[PDB]
Protein backbone atom coordinates (compact mmCIF):
# COMPACT_ATOMS: atom_id res chain seq x y z
CA UNK A 1 0.00 0.00 0.00
CA UNK A 2 2.84 2.65 0.97
CA UNK A 3 4.58 2.05 -2.16
CA UNK A 4 0.99 2.01 -4.03
CA UNK A 5 1.08 5.61 -2.66
CA UNK A 6 4.06 6.17 -3.93
CA UNK A 7 3.03 5.93 -7.49
CA UNK A 8 -0.29 8.15 -7.03
CA UNK A 9 2.30 10.16 -5.87
CA UNK A 10 4.17 10.04 -8.78
CA UNK A 11 0.97 10.50 -11.00
CA UNK A 12 0.18 13.52 -8.65
CA UNK A 13 3.31 14.94 -10.02
CA UNK A 14 3.01 14.06 -13.83
CA UNK A 15 -0.43 16.26 -14.11
CA UNK A 16 0.98 18.93 -11.85
CA UNK A 17 3.53 18.94 -14.69
CA UNK A 18 1.01 18.46 -17.46
CA UNK A 19 -0.83 21.43 -15.76
CA UNK A 20 2.32 23.42 -15.83
CA UNK A 21 3.56 22.99 -19.56
CA UNK A 22 2.57 24.11 -23.09
CA UNK A 23 0.48 21.12 -24.43
CA UNK A 24 -1.92 21.82 -21.59
CA UNK A 25 -1.70 25.30 -21.04
CA UNK A 26 -1.06 27.12 -24.74
CA UNK A 27 -4.46 25.85 -25.94
CA UNK A 28 -6.51 27.36 -22.94
CA UNK A 29 -4.84 30.49 -23.37
CA UNK A 30 -5.87 30.43 -26.69
CA UNK A 31 -9.43 29.56 -26.48
CA UNK A 32 -9.80 32.06 -23.29
CA UNK A 33 -8.23 34.75 -25.86
CA UNK A 34 -10.29 34.02 -29.11
CA UNK A 35 -13.51 33.64 -26.68
CA UNK A 36 -13.45 36.21 -24.27
CA UNK A 37 -14.81 38.93 -26.16
CA UNK A 38 -18.43 38.50 -25.40
CA UNK A 39 -17.70 38.31 -21.77
CA UNK A 40 -18.57 41.64 -19.74
CA UNK A 41 -17.93 42.67 -16.09
CA UNK A 42 -21.31 42.66 -14.84
CA UNK A 43 -23.63 40.93 -12.60
CA UNK A 44 -25.84 39.12 -14.88
CA UNK A 45 -24.32 36.53 -17.17
CA UNK A 46 -25.63 35.83 -21.37
CA UNK A 47 -26.79 32.58 -22.91
CA UNK A 48 -24.01 32.63 -24.81
CA UNK A 49 -21.50 32.00 -21.90
CA UNK A 50 -23.09 28.49 -21.36
CA UNK A 51 -22.42 27.73 -25.03
CA UNK A 52 -19.12 28.79 -24.67
CA UNK A 53 -18.14 27.03 -21.28
CA UNK A 54 -19.29 23.96 -23.09
CA UNK A 55 -16.38 24.18 -26.18
CA UNK A 56 -14.03 24.51 -22.92
CA UNK A 57 -15.45 21.55 -21.09
CA UNK A 58 -14.86 19.55 -24.23
CA UNK A 59 -11.53 21.35 -24.86
CA UNK A 60 -10.60 20.44 -21.37
CA UNK A 61 -11.68 16.64 -21.83
CA UNK A 62 -10.11 16.42 -25.19
CA UNK A 63 -6.66 18.15 -23.87
CA UNK A 64 -6.92 15.86 -20.54
CA UNK A 65 -7.57 12.56 -22.22
CA UNK A 66 -4.90 12.92 -24.98
CA UNK A 67 -2.23 13.59 -21.63
CA UNK A 68 -3.65 10.28 -19.98
CA UNK A 69 -3.74 8.34 -23.62
CA UNK A 70 -0.13 9.17 -24.60
CA UNK A 71 1.62 9.01 -20.83
CA UNK A 72 -0.65 5.72 -20.11
CA UNK A 73 -2.33 6.71 -17.14
CA UNK A 74 -5.68 4.86 -16.76
CA UNK A 75 -8.67 6.86 -15.13
CA UNK A 76 -8.83 5.14 -11.97
CA UNK A 77 -5.32 6.40 -10.80
CA UNK A 78 -6.33 9.97 -12.75
CA UNK A 79 -8.71 10.09 -10.22
CA UNK A 80 -7.38 8.52 -7.08
CA UNK A 81 -4.60 11.21 -7.58
CA UNK A 82 -7.12 13.82 -7.77
CA UNK A 83 -8.76 12.57 -4.62
CA UNK A 84 -5.45 12.85 -3.14
CA UNK A 85 -4.53 16.09 -1.06
CA UNK A 86 -1.33 15.98 -2.87
CA UNK A 87 -3.05 17.24 -5.91
CA UNK A 88 -3.65 20.10 -3.65
CA UNK A 89 -0.48 20.88 -1.99
CA UNK A 90 1.66 19.83 -5.38
CA UNK A 91 0.21 21.99 -7.81
CA UNK A 92 -1.09 25.49 -7.20
CA UNK A 93 -4.04 27.84 -7.55
CA UNK A 94 -3.02 29.33 -10.70
CA UNK A 95 -2.41 26.39 -12.16
CA UNK A 96 -4.87 24.93 -10.94
CA UNK A 97 -7.73 27.18 -12.65
CA UNK A 98 -8.41 26.35 -15.53
CA UNK A 99 -8.77 23.38 -14.55
CA UNK A 100 -11.21 23.84 -11.63
CA UNK A 101 -12.87 26.41 -14.33
CA UNK A 102 -14.05 23.27 -16.24
CA UNK A 103 -16.39 22.08 -13.51
CA UNK A 104 -17.01 25.79 -12.03
CA UNK A 105 -18.65 28.19 -14.32
CA UNK A 106 -18.06 30.75 -11.46
CA UNK A 107 -14.61 29.97 -11.96
CA UNK A 108 -14.82 30.04 -15.68
CA UNK A 109 -16.55 33.06 -15.89
CA UNK A 110 -13.97 35.61 -13.81
CA UNK A 111 -11.23 33.64 -16.09
CA UNK A 112 -13.17 34.97 -19.12
CA UNK A 113 -14.24 38.41 -17.94
CA UNK A 114 -10.90 39.30 -16.64
CA UNK A 115 -9.00 38.16 -20.05
CA UNK A 116 -11.25 40.62 -21.70
CA UNK A 117 -10.93 43.28 -19.50
CA UNK A 118 -7.06 43.07 -20.45
CA UNK A 119 -7.60 42.87 -23.86
CA UNK A 120 -9.53 45.91 -24.33
CA UNK A 121 -7.18 47.89 -21.81
CA UNK A 122 -4.27 46.74 -24.41
CA UNK A 123 -6.60 47.83 -27.78
CA UNK A 124 -7.08 51.23 -25.86
CA UNK A 125 -3.43 51.58 -25.44
CA UNK A 126 -3.14 51.17 -29.34
CA UNK A 127 -5.61 53.84 -30.04
CA UNK A 128 -4.22 56.09 -27.85
CA UNK A 129 -0.64 55.73 -29.33
CA UNK A 130 -1.69 55.98 -32.81
CA UNK A 131 -2.30 60.03 -31.88
CA UNK B 1 -12.74 12.99 -17.01
CA UNK B 2 -14.54 15.99 -16.16
CA UNK B 3 -16.17 14.26 -13.07
CA UNK B 4 -13.49 13.75 -11.20
CA UNK B 5 -11.78 16.80 -11.56
CA UNK B 6 -14.45 17.59 -8.73
CA UNK B 7 -12.17 16.04 -6.15
CA UNK B 8 -9.68 19.09 -6.97
CA UNK B 9 -11.97 21.79 -5.22
CA UNK B 10 -11.38 22.92 -1.61
CA UNK B 11 -15.00 21.81 -0.16
CA UNK B 12 -16.90 19.72 -2.79
CA UNK B 13 -19.11 18.27 -0.23
CA UNK B 14 -20.51 21.44 0.80
CA UNK B 15 -21.74 22.85 -2.57
CA UNK B 16 -25.09 22.53 -3.29
CA UNK B 17 -26.24 23.41 -7.03
CA UNK B 18 -29.57 25.13 -6.79
CA UNK B 19 -31.33 25.46 -9.93
CA UNK B 20 -34.15 28.51 -9.27
CA UNK B 21 -36.64 28.46 -12.47
CA UNK B 22 -40.22 30.25 -13.04
CA UNK B 23 -42.49 32.09 -15.37
CA UNK B 24 -41.11 35.45 -16.51
CA UNK B 25 -42.06 38.06 -13.37
CA UNK B 26 -42.58 35.48 -10.95
CA UNK B 27 -40.01 36.90 -8.50
CA UNK B 28 -37.23 34.72 -9.17
CA UNK B 29 -34.26 37.64 -9.31
CA UNK B 30 -36.36 39.21 -6.79
CA UNK B 31 -35.71 35.78 -4.09
CA UNK B 32 -31.83 35.42 -4.83
CA UNK B 33 -31.10 38.92 -4.30
CA UNK B 34 -33.14 38.35 -0.96
CA UNK B 35 -31.35 35.11 -0.25
CA UNK B 36 -27.97 37.25 -1.12
CA UNK B 37 -29.02 39.77 1.15
CA UNK B 38 -28.24 42.30 -1.45
CA UNK B 39 -30.65 45.58 -3.09
CA UNK B 40 -33.74 44.26 -4.80
CA UNK B 41 -35.07 47.95 -6.02
CA UNK B 42 -33.13 47.99 -9.24
CA UNK B 43 -33.96 44.61 -10.65
CA UNK B 44 -35.08 44.35 -13.84
CA UNK B 45 -36.30 41.32 -16.47
CA UNK B 46 -33.24 39.04 -16.71
CA UNK B 47 -32.27 38.37 -20.29
CA UNK B 48 -29.77 35.14 -19.51
CA UNK B 49 -29.05 33.85 -16.13
CA UNK B 50 -27.78 35.15 -12.56
CA UNK B 51 -25.97 33.15 -9.97
CA UNK B 52 -25.30 33.64 -5.96
CA UNK B 53 -23.36 31.55 -3.87
CA UNK B 54 -25.14 31.92 -0.42
CA UNK B 55 -23.89 29.91 2.82
CA UNK B 56 -26.32 28.73 5.09
CA UNK B 57 -27.21 25.78 7.25
CA UNK B 58 -23.43 24.54 6.85
CA UNK B 59 -23.76 24.18 3.00
CA UNK B 60 -22.71 26.71 -0.07
CA UNK B 61 -25.94 27.03 -2.14
CA UNK B 62 -24.72 27.87 -5.18
CA UNK B 63 -28.40 29.31 -6.66
CA UNK B 64 -28.85 29.32 -10.44
CA UNK B 65 -31.77 32.05 -11.22
CA UNK B 66 -32.71 31.57 -15.00
CA UNK B 67 -34.77 34.28 -17.18
CA UNK B 68 -38.45 33.29 -17.48
CA UNK B 69 -39.47 34.92 -20.51
CA UNK B 70 -40.81 32.38 -23.31
CA UNK B 71 -37.68 33.09 -25.99
CA UNK B 72 -35.64 32.03 -22.85
CA UNK B 73 -37.09 28.92 -22.11
CA UNK B 74 -35.53 26.52 -24.54
CA UNK B 75 -32.20 27.24 -23.23
CA UNK B 76 -33.61 26.06 -19.57
CA UNK B 77 -32.27 22.71 -20.30
CA UNK B 78 -28.85 23.91 -20.61
CA UNK B 79 -28.93 24.02 -16.98
CA UNK B 80 -30.80 20.30 -15.69
CA UNK B 81 -27.46 18.58 -15.40
CA UNK B 82 -26.07 18.11 -12.18
CA UNK B 83 -28.55 19.94 -10.42
CA UNK B 84 -29.65 18.88 -6.81
CA UNK B 85 -32.04 20.91 -6.15
CA UNK B 86 -34.94 22.40 -8.14
CA UNK B 87 -36.71 25.73 -6.52
CA UNK B 88 -39.66 26.45 -8.95
CA UNK B 89 -41.31 29.82 -7.96
CA UNK B 90 -45.45 31.06 -8.85
CA UNK B 91 -46.66 34.30 -8.94
CA UNK B 92 -49.60 33.28 -6.58
CA UNK B 93 -51.52 36.48 -7.81
CA UNK B 94 -51.11 36.29 -11.55
CA UNK B 95 -54.23 33.62 -11.74
CA UNK B 96 -53.53 34.56 -15.85
CA UNK B 97 -50.80 32.65 -15.81
CA UNK B 98 -51.44 29.24 -13.82
CA UNK B 99 -52.25 27.40 -16.63
CA UNK B 100 -48.81 28.19 -18.30
CA UNK B 101 -46.54 27.73 -15.07
CA UNK B 102 -48.66 24.06 -14.33
CA UNK B 103 -47.59 23.41 -17.62
CA UNK B 104 -43.82 24.42 -17.14
CA UNK B 105 -43.46 22.47 -13.85
CA UNK B 106 -45.51 19.53 -15.42
CA UNK B 107 -42.67 19.13 -17.61
CA UNK B 108 -39.92 19.86 -15.71
CA UNK B 109 -41.34 16.78 -13.44
CA UNK B 110 -40.77 14.13 -16.93
CA UNK B 111 -37.47 15.76 -17.94
CA UNK B 112 -35.20 13.09 -17.59
CA UNK B 113 -32.16 15.04 -16.28
CA UNK B 114 -34.01 16.42 -13.50
CA UNK B 115 -35.31 13.10 -12.32
CA UNK B 116 -34.68 12.17 -8.79
CA UNK B 117 -33.77 16.36 -7.96
CA UNK B 118 -36.43 17.44 -5.03
CA UNK B 119 -38.30 20.49 -5.89
CA UNK B 120 -39.41 23.17 -3.71
CA UNK B 121 -42.26 25.21 -5.38
CA UNK B 122 -42.58 29.14 -3.70
CA UNK B 123 -45.63 30.28 -3.75
CA UNK B 124 -44.65 33.76 -4.24
CA UNK B 125 -45.93 37.14 -3.68
CA UNK B 126 -47.97 36.20 -0.90
CA UNK B 127 -47.96 40.24 0.79
CA UNK B 128 -50.69 40.73 -2.29
CA UNK B 129 -54.16 40.72 -1.10
CA UNK B 130 -55.17 39.48 -4.62
CA UNK B 131 -52.02 35.74 -3.42
CA UNK B 132 -53.65 32.54 -3.65
CA UNK B 133 -53.09 30.31 -1.07
CA UNK B 134 -50.50 27.78 -1.53
CA UNK B 135 -52.74 25.31 -0.41
CA UNK B 136 -55.09 26.53 -3.20
CA UNK B 137 -51.86 26.35 -6.18
CA UNK B 138 -50.75 22.80 -4.59
CA UNK B 139 -54.63 21.42 -5.71
CA UNK B 140 -54.49 23.33 -9.11
CA UNK B 141 -51.33 22.54 -9.66
CA UNK B 142 -52.07 18.08 -8.25
CA UNK B 143 -48.77 18.35 -6.39
CA UNK B 144 -50.09 15.25 -4.44
CA UNK B 145 -49.57 13.06 -7.80
CA UNK B 146 -45.60 13.82 -7.76
CA UNK B 147 -43.75 10.80 -7.61
CA UNK B 148 -40.24 9.34 -7.52
CA UNK B 149 -39.02 12.64 -5.53
CA UNK B 150 -39.17 14.65 -2.60
CA UNK B 151 -41.38 17.72 -2.71
CA UNK B 152 -42.49 20.97 -0.87
CA UNK B 153 -44.64 24.32 -1.33
CA UNK B 154 -43.94 26.85 0.75
CA UNK B 155 -46.09 30.41 0.78
CA UNK B 156 -43.49 33.34 0.58
CA UNK B 157 -42.72 36.90 -0.23
CA UNK B 158 -39.38 37.59 -2.14
CA UNK B 159 -40.04 40.98 -1.71
CA UNK B 160 -40.50 41.30 2.56
CA UNK B 161 -38.33 38.37 3.13
CA UNK B 162 -41.46 36.48 4.39
CA UNK B 163 -41.81 32.76 4.38
CA UNK B 164 -38.05 32.59 2.26
CA UNK B 165 -36.12 30.68 5.26
CA UNK B 166 -38.70 28.36 5.87
CA UNK B 167 -38.38 27.69 2.61
CA UNK B 168 -34.44 27.10 2.32
CA UNK B 169 -34.85 25.09 5.53
CA UNK B 170 -36.78 22.58 3.88
CA UNK B 171 -33.79 22.60 1.05
CA UNK B 172 -31.02 22.45 3.62
CA UNK B 173 -32.35 18.57 4.89
CA UNK B 174 -32.47 17.50 1.35
CA UNK B 175 -29.07 18.45 -0.28
CA UNK B 176 -28.58 14.36 -0.11
CA UNK B 177 -32.05 13.68 -1.66
CA UNK B 178 -31.33 13.16 -5.08
CA UNK B 179 -28.29 10.94 -4.41
CA UNK B 180 -29.99 9.20 -1.93
CA UNK B 181 -32.58 8.20 -4.32
CA UNK B 182 -30.39 7.67 -7.30
CA UNK B 183 -28.40 5.51 -4.88
CA UNK B 184 -31.62 3.26 -4.63
CA UNK B 185 -33.06 3.27 -8.24
N1 LIG C 1 -45.59 42.41 -4.29
C1 LIG C 1 -44.57 41.61 -4.62
N2 LIG C 1 -43.90 41.87 -5.74
C2 LIG C 1 -42.89 40.98 -5.93
C3 LIG C 1 -42.53 39.91 -5.15
N3 LIG C 1 -41.45 39.24 -5.71
C4 LIG C 1 -41.18 39.91 -6.80
N4 LIG C 1 -42.02 40.98 -7.00
C5 LIG C 1 -42.01 41.92 -8.10
O1 LIG C 1 -42.35 41.23 -9.30
C6 LIG C 1 -41.59 41.77 -10.41
C7 LIG C 1 -40.76 40.68 -11.09
O2 LIG C 1 -39.67 40.33 -10.24
P1 LIG C 1 -38.42 39.56 -10.78
O3 LIG C 1 -37.65 39.13 -9.59
O4 LIG C 1 -37.74 40.41 -11.76
O5 LIG C 1 -39.04 38.33 -11.50
P2 LIG C 1 -38.29 37.30 -12.35
O6 LIG C 1 -38.94 35.98 -12.05
O7 LIG C 1 -36.84 37.37 -12.03
N5 LIG C 1 -38.50 37.69 -13.89
P3 LIG C 1 -37.62 37.17 -15.13
O8 LIG C 1 -37.66 35.66 -15.11
O9 LIG C 1 -38.12 37.79 -16.42
O10 LIG C 1 -36.24 37.72 -14.98
C8 LIG C 1 -40.76 42.91 -9.80
O11 LIG C 1 -41.50 44.10 -9.90
C9 LIG C 1 -40.63 42.52 -8.33
O12 LIG C 1 -40.44 43.61 -7.45
C10 LIG C 1 -43.26 39.64 -3.97
O13 LIG C 1 -43.08 38.72 -3.16
N6 LIG C 1 -44.29 40.58 -3.76
MG1 LIG D 1 -35.18 37.68 -13.31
Amino acid sequence: AAEEEDEVEWVVESIAGFLRGPDWSIPILDFVEQKCEVFDDEEESKLTYTEIHQEYKELVEKLLESYLKEIGINEDQFQEACTSPLAKTRTSQAILQPVLAAEDFTIFKAMMVQKNIEMQLQAIRIIQERN
Amino acid sequence: LLSILRKLKSAPDQEVRILLLGLDNAGKTTLLKQLASEDISHITPTQGFNIKSVQSQGFKLNVWDIGGQRKIRPYWRSYFENTDILIYVIDSADRKRFEETGQELTELLEEEKLSCVPVLIFANKQDLLTAAPASEIAEGLNLHTIRDRVWQIQSCSALTGEGVQDGMNWVCKNVNAKKKLEHHH
